[PDB]
RNA sequence: GAUGUCAUACUUAUC
């Protein structure tokens, strides 16, 4: 729809004047129905006309219309439909809701966003339909089963959350009754999905809640499919819960030990995979509950060969670090020949299992470095360092981890001399994997073992890998920076060779090459100050000062980052591009609509305001404080956090008298993410300089007849109190009649802001003797507890939790008194929640503050221990 | 003098005025905070210092109006009308069973000596000037951050266990500056812009003038 | 966090594993989500930091960069003496924007 | 099961705190003991209303802000009002031309005057007790006098100049008090000229 | 007004007392906890007096204190639990003369609550774990290990919580090179609070449960749980492994029960009361301390009842099981909170009310003329063990530390006609009460 | 995967008035085929332009790599086209 | 819901006076057994020692107010 | 005062 071609008339109608060219709609304003979606919403094209023809299915028609409006309608319409379906889920019932939701999600012409919205509606309709979806457990499970095996991680996480919510709502017996015929099914994918759902239900409802059911399913001898499904469910429960199966490791190992002795090789492979998953969890301590599993497994590595032998070798490599030193030495002394014999295996899964077991076979004592370099490392370099291994990510990352383990075990130089030859290849993925392995070897071990005969070859290979890059990945730049950090002072005969290739990369037809050269200059900027190279940095800064005119904003942001790195690595007042001819040069650069370029410009402006504030005539900073108000309202959450620090630095430099009026004039914009970002900047300016100079002016902005300006001033006062803390004892009497008048307003947002300011004043002035103003503010914050808005209720709860620590738990128990036994339950629940919060805040303090209760006829409640006196 | 301070075992201590012409005893002053005080001691004509069985010790100060001319049905909150206020409260850790304002050494000043049930003996002396009190508060705020206790409990949360502290300076944390490392003592003296022998003399002069 | 009301913490037994924070959430608190006055570090549980989950962000979940710490308003209000402040489930936050 | 208010008032030692809604609770004796406690605070009156405690002052006029004397004694309010009056007359071109070349020095009164007003000229506000709650009509109920004393407004309305000479000082009900006697509801009340000396008791009444 | 609270005289009433090699030498030292102050005393055998070496203010309420020694080490670390929810493992440094906090593990909120751990603190005799249990429904077990720089390290605290279960006492059973076990007399209050008849609260006696911390599985699970016929008050662990009968005896009102599980039967012994004392119309007598001792030949326990009759109990056992428990009235001592038997013939009694004593052991054992009793004696009609009171003949008083807690009332007066005033205060509880006059001068 | 804020048309503000059609076309066609380009010829519309591309992904790439671009007049901010914001003068 | 199951003694909107009184008595007994000053005052008030007072306070935790109603 | 459609405005350093 968004990529459809448009005619000249539609293009001309969407442009204003002054520019030179160089029935099929259901019942009104319902959204557009697809031609393949005319089956679930077929009852909406005809009119309702509800008069002597309206059964209980007429509410299901409205629920289907709401689902059609939430599926393909407007996002405000989708939010209104979700608010109408969430608040009325109990009245509509789970029956027709499930009967309308289940064929809609099972359509073969669905999409990712519609399935995500259906899963969100099923998750939001599961909290009000608790203990009511037990007949609809299997119908929801048959739709949630392929969601866990999907490609996207977010859809799998949503399916796991929906399965956990269904296990928490339907209990344990209903899921065990529903998942019982789904174990012996003919479909293997449905059996694997049922095993994954059973593992998710066991993770969400506890391991001993489903342990005897899994033990009865695993020990039953009727077919190999039920035992294979039980072993797969045990392996999935071991792989899902990392450290949660450690108290229940023996009860799972005793059930897993019954397998791998049957006539079926698939059940033995599943039992070996479950043992490897259980040993994976108990990677350092699995031997304790594994002595009955080491005897049939190792003979399986001796008596047979194939996929089961590879699974047994993976289980042995997972159980070998979890044993003693002599046991691991005896295991590695008899499995190295089986690993060397499996180096020529044509199978990819056996090669991946061998590469995973080779990382764990050499990680401790017992394996010598000479034998590993003689008989283990040449076949690993000849059989695994190929071009097909770099294609798959799971075959590249495991190979890189095995190479890092071999470099940490044997040595970094012996791996570097064998991996430096692949840095100048013709493949991008193999060169990127070799650069990542070299960066990991330089970060873990270092560059001390590399002599002078290999460092120049490695630098040439890194330069050939960086100069011949076709993708936008940052692996090569990070590897070059890691090599330059590991080299240190050994790169002194390399700076005319590298930087001369950098400036030659600065003039090219492409746009990503200049950005890559600027990123490489920014990553190698810290290696120039430590090698006594100051003329080259001064030449590069003067070169990059004229490189701010690149039309690509992605290259301009990298050039700004390189200039910031050069200004950080060198002195602020000792730069050949000085601050007198750079801070006016960055003033039109700050008006860029990009995210990273404006973030780098704001960081450079904050650094120039913090370290070089004496380089301006105090007039350009006032003109940049008005451009700092347009630096907010950006969806990046980084430039808005640096603009407040830059405004605070400008207020500290030029005085807190001109930026405060600019911050108060920008408080009335009526836009989100622009008045809170100015209130935080005003609070940072009041916290950097003296806050008393910002005390009457913040008292003046509440005098203007505006709700947004008063809310921004109250938010700025609350943020200034939270930033001050213990310095708020002198500014409490000036803010007490403001907070006493803001709490009596009709607007609930001003009352919530006053409650937040009272919470900040109670949390900042605790232990200073300011319990008189806090008790006055609590008398106004106490009628605000009966609000219906969750934000105002959360602000009142935070104010109560801040005032209970300041004024004492006795005053909070006195204010919460005579409300726990209240007749009205709406006040009684809030009083019980406040009493529970006061008990969780200070439980020992409520003993002396407890009221006196008289004794009853049958029971006694008078404390005779504290009533006695000596 | 012409008044009574009836200390109750559960709520608080209540003031009662006695008349010369009549013989009635009408209570006109009470406290709102529950203390369950065991003993008490009078310091001034308006304020009264008391100690609780839980371990805390407070001082209830009368309002500056102090309307005692009440002849005699609702009060303010199920009690009297003139609710008293507190100006000092501190937790000591032990049940203080004796308190008396006197002078333990001749030539010094008056101070409240207290004897608890754990065998210890404490002394509460007021501040002469605001500069010495501010220096003691700064030394306490520096020692609470630089020298944490071995038990792991916060020093600010120890005196504010039952009742919150107000205008109470803990001298046991201020007297621990001479038993720490010399580098931390030099850093605390540089943060307070003084000398560690000068800080030790300023910490010891008040203890020598107020008590032994 | 305090912005999303549907976020739940782990609340398990806090061990010796120190929490980590990413570059996008560096300096922010775990509960109050404030960037002023850090007072006490965050201790993660054993289930939230095991294997590939070591050195990860507590709030977002990405790769950690800096050390996690609680604000000064949480240490005085006894908010750091509770369970593990690790966000486990992600509901209605950073999930619909990836699909849009 | 649920007793009436009469039995709840007769059973409790303090029947003044018993209300009509407390009889239908789950514990009338516990609620009566909690409502008649020493330091307990009552429930707000907006728990049984239907206006959510904030929809009553809609059409009522209210002042914007009451500035204290310490903030008004620095001249920041008049300078802010002058800056607002100068900015309210500027157009969009004058606002956009002042963003590229701003004029520094709008007010700049002092730096130490704010510290003197926030540290030396600090005044304690009028706080209240913790038991005195806040309501909707609490801001308008300010009526909450002594026998023998008259205010300035009552003396201006009645036309009685307050003087030390007790000949013209009392109200003209003093002749009726001389002819009929003292008031029977106040035996200890003394008025000058009848039962008190005239130049001594110049307060026109004494409660002794 | 702004005041300042200073301490003129420190607290002298000792709440907890332990002994061990804290400095790291062959001599032993005592560590006392007076609630808010921790002191270190050096029991010098040359003069017999007690000299304080360090006194620190912990600014809290120390609920439990116990010293533990690591496997293969000379110095013993102190484990302290206070009102805050953090256990502190510290080591005394003789060079700097201070208590360096080696580790501080937080596991709950502050305040003396029933949910926060810190009330009960047990340690293994080998030095492999430490158990911190609260008053009800809360428990934790930390694993102490040794890092290769000779460093003490603490692992993640395990979970051993059991809801609706209160704990009165906890101890660590001796296990040589095995799993550490923690024995506690737990009591379930669910059936006593769910039945309104009141008869369920009379058949709800405590039961001894032993949680075995499994190092291979890294978890704590309840191994055994045996009920008891009487409400136990305290537990005392016996040394085992290569020593002898590893177990935990339970003390109760006129009862001492050896209840090691597996194969040993429960051996019960009544407490020998006085001959003709008119002090118990219908009340019993329970223990207040254990004071275990081992002079590298056998093991004994210097138990102390509610009256103060210190009794030396020694258990005669077989090669693997316990045969009978024997006890005899050793001496008469004042009532103390905790007793710490030191090496080379020393005994420090820290009385909670009155002065503390430090005596020297002159006649250990005393199985020569004393009519000792045994659990295997077929005695009927109640306890049938009437011991005669006698003065101190086995121990002789060497040092008397004026540590009377109960100041109670005190007055500042100058009735002695001196220049400086004096303080007349009270001390002691019961027969040990005394009026004490104190002045600022020296003796 | 794309946000609904992106569109085939992108607006540019603070453009140089002396820029020719060839330089604007060379700046626009770097990310893909440009369907149309309209430059303002009014005193109230000077310094702004509208570039409509044929591909939505190429238009999104041009919006990502054209914002605040180097331009003589000023940063070449390139925002997305809005129907309510373009007709704000009416 | 979960707050009452995790931390005992919190309470809810349907909490009776007997359970609240039993929780307050259990908290007072825990505060007496934890603090050394209250136990010293309870031992100075009677003639029993600290161990007998602790055994009396520990045995009174099971239904301190009596049978429920 | 409540309901169900529509619009406006506000809050959570949300992205």
């Amino acid at each position: 729809e968004r990529n459809r071609p448009l005619s000249d008339e539609e293009l001309d109608a969407m442009f204003p004047e002054g520019y030179k060219v160089l029935n099929d709609q259901p019942s009104g304003n319902l959204p557009f129905l697809k031609p393949d979606d005319i089956q679930y919403f077929d009852k909406l094209l005809v009119d309702v006309d509800e008069s002597t023809l309206s059964p209980e299915e007429q509410k299901e028609r409205k629920i289907m219309k709401l689902l059609l409006k939430i599926k393909n309608g407007t996002p405000p319409m989708r939010k209104a439909a979700l608010r109408q379906i969430t608040d009325k889920a109990r009245e509509f019932g789970a029956g027709p809701l499930f009967n309308q939701i289940l064929p809609l999600l099972m359509s073969p012409t669905l999409e990712d966003q519609e399935r995500h919205l259906l899963v969100k509606v099923i998750d939001r309709i599961l909290y009000k339909l608790d203990d009511l979806v037990r007949p609809y457990v299997h119908k929801i499970l048959v739709v949630i089963e392929p969601l866990l095996i999907d490609e996207d991680y977010y859809a799998r996480v949503e399916g796991r959350e929906i399965i956990s919510n269904l296990a928490k709502a339907a209990g344990l017996a209903t899921m065990i009754s529903t998942m019982r015929p789904d174990i012996d099914n003919m479909d293997e994918y449905v059996r694997n999905t049922t095993a994954r759902a059973f593992a998710v239900v066991a993770s969400a409802l506890g391991i001993p809640s489903l342990l005897p059911f899994l033990k009865a399913v695993c020990k039953s001898k009727k077919s190999w499919q039920a035992r294979h499904t039980g072993i797969k469910i045990v392996q999935q429960i071991a792989i899902l819960m990392g450290c949660a199966i450690l108290p229940h490791l023996r009860s799972l190992v005793e059930i897993i030990e019954h397998g791998l002795v049957d006539e079926q090789q698939k059940v033995r492979t599943i039992s070996a995979l479950a043992i490897a998953a259980l040993a994976e969890a108990a990677t350092p301590y699995g031997i304790e509950s594994f002595d009955s599993v080491l005897k049939p497994l190792w003979k399986g590595i001796r008596q047979h060969r194939g996929k089961g032998l590879a699974a047994f070798l993976k289980a042995i490599g997972y159980l070998i670090p979890l044993m003693d030193a002599e046991y691991a030495n005896y295991y590695t002394r008899e499995v190295m020949l089986i690993l060397i014999r499996e180096f020529q295996s044509p199978d990819e899964e056996m090669k991946k299992i061998v590469l995973k077991v080779v990382k764990q076979c050499c990680g401790t004592d017992g394996v010598e470095a000479n034998y590993i370099k003689t008989e283990i490392l040449p076949p690993f370099f000849k059989h695994f360092w190929q071009h097909r291994m770099a294609l798959d990510r799971r075959n590249y990352r495991q190979l890189v981890d095995t190479t890092v383990e071999l470099a940490n075990k044997v040595g970094a130089a012996e791996i570097i001399s064998r991996i430096v030859d692949d840095l100048k290849d013709e493949a991008e993925q193999y060169r990127k994997m070799v650069m990542e392995t070299i960066e990991k070897i330089m970060g873990n071990l270092g560059a001390a073992d590399i002599d002078h005969k290999l460092e120049e070859q490695l630098i040439d290979g890194i330069l050939y890998a960086f100069q011949e890059q076709t993708t936008e990945d940052s692996v090569m730049l990070n590897g070059f920076g890691t090599v330059v950090n590991a080299l240190g002072k050994r790169v002194k005969p390399y700076l005319p060779q590298i930087c001369g290739t950098v400036l030659w990369r600065l003039n090219n037809k492409s746009a990503k090459v200049r950005q890559q050269a600027a990123d490489l200059i920014s990553r190698t900027a810290v290696v120039m100050k430590t090698c006594q190279e100051e003329k080259l940095m001064g030449h590069l800064g003067v070169v990059l000062y004229e490189y701010l005119g690149e039309e690509y904003p992605e290259v301009l942001g990298s050039i700004l980052g390189a200039l910031k790195a050069i200004v950080n690595v060198i002195g602020m007042h000792k730069m050949t591009p000085p601050i007198k001819d750079l801070l006016p040069r960055l003033t039109p650069i700050l008006k860029n609509r990009h995210e990273k370029v404006q973030e780098n410009c704001i960081d450079l402006v904050g650094r120039i305001a913090d370290r070089g504030a004496e380089y301006v005539s105090a007039r350009e900073w006032m003109r940049i404080c008005f451009e700092l108000l347009e630096l907010l309202k950006a969806h990046k959450k980084a430039i808005r956090r640096a603009t407040v620090n830059t405004f605070g630095y400008i207020a500290k430099a030029i005085g807190p008298h001109d930026v405060l009026a600019t911050l108060l004039n920008n408080l009335k914009v009526q836009e989100r993410q622009n008045r809170v970002c100015t209130t935080v900047a005003i609070a940072i300016v009041a916290e950097t300089c003296s806050p008393f100079t910002v005390l009457p002016a913040l008292m003046n902005e509440y005098r203007v007849p505006e709700l947004n300006v008063q809310n921004g001033v109250l938010k700025s006062l609350s943020f200034l109190f939270e930033y001050i803390g213990e310095m708020g004892k002198d500014y409490i009497y000036a803010v007490t009649p403001l907070l006493e008048d803001a709490l009596m307003d009709r607007d609930l947002v001003h009352r919530q802001t006053a409650s937040a300011v009272v919470q900040h004043m109670s949390l900042g002035v605790y232990g200073f003797g300011c319990e008189d103003s806090l008790n006055h503010l609590l008398n106004y914050v106490w009628p605000n507890v009966f609000e219906t808005s969750p934000h105002v209720i959360q602000a009142v709860m935070g104010a109560l939790e801040g005032l209970r620590v300041a004024i004492g738990p006795c005053r909070m128990l006195q204010y919460c008194l005579q409300g726990l036994f209240h007749p009205a339950r709406k006040v009684r629940d809030v009083y019980w929640k406040i009493y529970n919060s006061i008990y969780i805040g200070s439980q020992d303090a409520l003993i002396a503050h407890y009221p006196r209760i008289y004794n009853d006829d049958k029971n006694t409640y008078i404390r005779y221990e504290l009533d006695y006196i000596l | 003098g012409h008044r009574v301070i009836v200390s109750d075992v559960q709520e608080s201590f209540i003031w009662v005025r006695y008349k010369r012409n009549e013989n009635q005893l009408i209570i006109f002053a009470d406290d709102t905070y529950p203390r369950w005080v065991t003993t008490a001691s009078l310091l001034d004509y308006d304020t009264v210092a008391g100690a609780d069985k839980f371990g805390n010790i407070c001082v209830v100060r009368l309002p500056p109006n102090t309307n005692d001319e009440v002849d005699e049905d609702r009060g303010l909150l199920n009690g009297a009308s003139q609710k008293a206020e507190v100006i000092m409260n501190y937790h000591v850790g032990e049940t203080v069973l004796s308190l008396q304002k006197t002078t333990l050494i001749p030539g010094g000043s008056e101070s409240l000596v207290y004897t608890t049930l754990s065998g210890g003996i404490g002394i509460l002396v007021p501040f002469t000037s605001h500069e010495d009190h501010d220096f003691f508060q700064h030394v306490e705020m520096h020692l609470r951050s630089e020298h944490p206790p071995l038990c792991g409990r916060d020093h600010l949360s120890f005196r504010s266990y039952y009742f919150p502290v107000k205008n109470v300076i803990d001298g046991d944390l201020c007297e621990q500056f001479n038993s720490m490392e010399p580098n931390k003592q030099k850093n605390v003296s540089e943060e307070l812009d003084r000398t560690p022998p000068e800080v030790s003399k300023k910490l010891e002069d008040i203890r020598t003038r107020y008590a032994f | 966090a305090k912005h999303h009301p549907d976020l739940i913490f782990c609340r398990k037994q806090a061990g010796v594993a120190i929490g980590r924070l990413c570059e996008k959430c560096d300096g922010k608190c775990v509960i109050c989500d404030s960037y002023v006055r850090p007072c006490t570090l965050v201790r993660i549980c054993d289930e939230c930091n095991y294997g590939s989950y070591q050195g990860r962000c507590v709030i977002c979940g990405g790769p950690g960069v800096s050390d996690a710490y609680y604000c000064k308003e949480c240490t005085i209000q006894e908010k750091d003496r509770d369970g593990c402040p690790k966000i486990v489930n992600l509901g209605s936050s950073k999930t619909d924007l990836f699909y849009e | 099961n649920r007793f009436t208010v009469a039995e709840l008032k007769q059973l409790v030692a303090r029947p003044d705190v018993v209300e009509m809604h407390d009889v239908t609770a789950q514990d009338p004796k516990l609620l009566v003991h909690l409502k008649a406690t020493r330091n307990s605070v009552p429930v707000p009156r907006h728990w049984c209303f239907k206006r959510k405690y904030l929809q009553g002052k809609r059409g009522i006029e209210k002042p914007p802000f009451e500035l204290p004397d310490f903030i008004k004694r620095t001249g920041i309010q008049e300078m802010r009002e002058a800056l607002q009056e100068k900015e309210e007359q500027k157009t969009m071109k004058s606002k956009m031309r002042e963003k590229v070349r701003p004029k520094m020095g709008k007010i700049d009164i002092d730096y130490q005057k704010l510290h003197d007003a926030f540290f030396k000229w600090q005044t304690k506000p009028k706080l209240t007790i913790h038991g005195d709650l806040y309501y909707e009509g609490k801001e308008f109920e300010t009526r909450l006098k002594k026998p023998g004393d008259l205010s300035d407004e009552l003396r201006i309305s009645l036309g009685m100049p307050v003087g030390p000479n007790a000949h013209k000082v009392p109200p003209p009900w003093l002749i009726a008090m001389q002819r009929y006697g003292p008031p029977p509801s106040y035996p200890n009340l003394k008025i000058p000229g009848l039962n008190s000396p005239i130049p001594e008791s110049c307060s026109f009444g004494y409660h002794a | 007004m702004f005041l300042y609270n200073l301490t003129l005289q420190r607290a002298t009433g000792i709440s907890f007392a332990i002994h061990g090699n804290f400095s790291g030498t062959k001599q032993q030292e005592i560590v006392v906890s007076r609630g808010k102050i921790l002191e270190l005393l050096r029991p010098d055998p040359n003069t017999g007096k007690v000299h304080t070496l360090l006194t620190v203010e912990v600014f809290g309420v120390i609920r439990s204190l116990m010293a533990f020694r690591l496997t293969g080490g000379t110095k013993d670390y102190i484990v302290v639990g206070s009102d805050s929810g953090r256990i502190v493992i510290l080591e005394y440094q003789p060079s700097k003369n201070m208590f360096e906090k080696i580790h501080q593990e937080t596991f709950g909120k502050s305040g003396c609550r029933r949910i926060v751990p810190g009330q009960f603190l047990a340690v293994d005799p080998k030095g492999r774990a430490v158990m911190i249990s609260a008053i009800e429904k809360q428990k934790l077990v930390y694993i102490l290990n040794r890092d290769a720089a000779a460093r003490l390290t603490i692992s993640s605290p395990l979970e051993a919580h059991k809801a609706n279960t209160l704990v009165y006492h906890v101890v660590g059973v001796d296990v040589g090179f095995e799993n550490p076990m923690f024995a506690c007399l737990e009591m379930d209050y669910e059936e006593a609070d769910n039945d309104p008849t009141g008869e369920a609260a009379a058949n709800t006696q405590q039961t001894l449960t032993f949680y075995e911390l499994d190092l291979g599985l890294n978890h704590v699970v309840r191994k055994y749980s045996e009920p008891l016929e009487e409400h136990g008050n305290f537990l005392i662990t016996v040394p085992g492994g290569s020593d002898g009968p590893s177990g935990v005896l339970i003390c109760s009102e006129n009862y001492i029960t050896y209840k090691n599980f597996g194969d040993q039967p429960d051996i019960r012994c009544p407490i020998p009361r006085r001959r003709n004392d008119l002090d118990d119309p219908e009340r019993g007598m329970i223990f207040v301390c254990s004071a275990t001792h081992k002079t590298k030949s056998m093991f004994f326990f210097l138990a102390q009842t509610e009256q103060g009759d210190i009794f030396k109990i020694t258990l005669e056992t077989d090669e693997d099981m316990v045969t009978e428990i024997r006890l005899k009235y050793f001496d008469t001592v004042p009532v103390a909170a905790a007793m710490c038997v030191l090496k080379t013939g020393f005994l420090f009694v820290a009385s909670e009310f009155g002065n503390h004593y430090l005596y020297q052991i002159a006649h250990l054992g005393d199985d020569d003329e004393e009519p000792e009793f045994s659990s295997a004696m077929p005695l009927e009609e109640g306890d049938t063990f009437f011991f005669q009171p006698r003065p101190l003949k086995n121990l002789v008083l060497v040092d008397e530390l004026d540590s009377l807690s109960p100041i109670l009332f005190c007055q500042i007066a100058d009735l002695a006609n001196e220049d400086t005033p004096q303080l007349y205060v009270a001390c002691g509880r019961g027969p040990r009460s005394s009026l004490r006059v104190l002045r600022h001068g020296l003796e | 995967r794309l946000p609904p804020e992106v569109n085939r048309i992108l607006y540019i503000r603070n453009l140089p008035y002396k820029i020719t059609a060839e330089e604007m076309y060379d700046i626009f066609g770097k990310y893909g085929p440009i369907r149309q380009i309209r430059v303002g010829n009014t005193p109230e519309t000077r310094g702004t332009a509208y570039v409509v591309y044929e591909d939505i992904f190429d238009a999104k790439n041009a919006c990502d790599h054209l914002s605040g671009f180097n331009v003589c007049n000023r940063y070449l901010v390139v925002l997305y086209y809005n129907a309510n914001r373009a007709f704000q003068k009416m | 819901e979960h707050l009452q199951s995790k931390y005992i003694g919190t309470g809810h909107a349907d909490t009776t006076k007997w359970e609240w009184l039993v929780n307050q008595h259990r908290d007072s007994y825990c505060s007496y057994m934890g603090h050394f000053d209250l136990l010293n005052y309870f031992a100075i008030a009677e003639n029993e020692s600290k161990a007998r007072v602790r055994f009396n306070l520990m045995e009174k935790m099971l239904q301190p107010c009596g049978p429920p109603a």
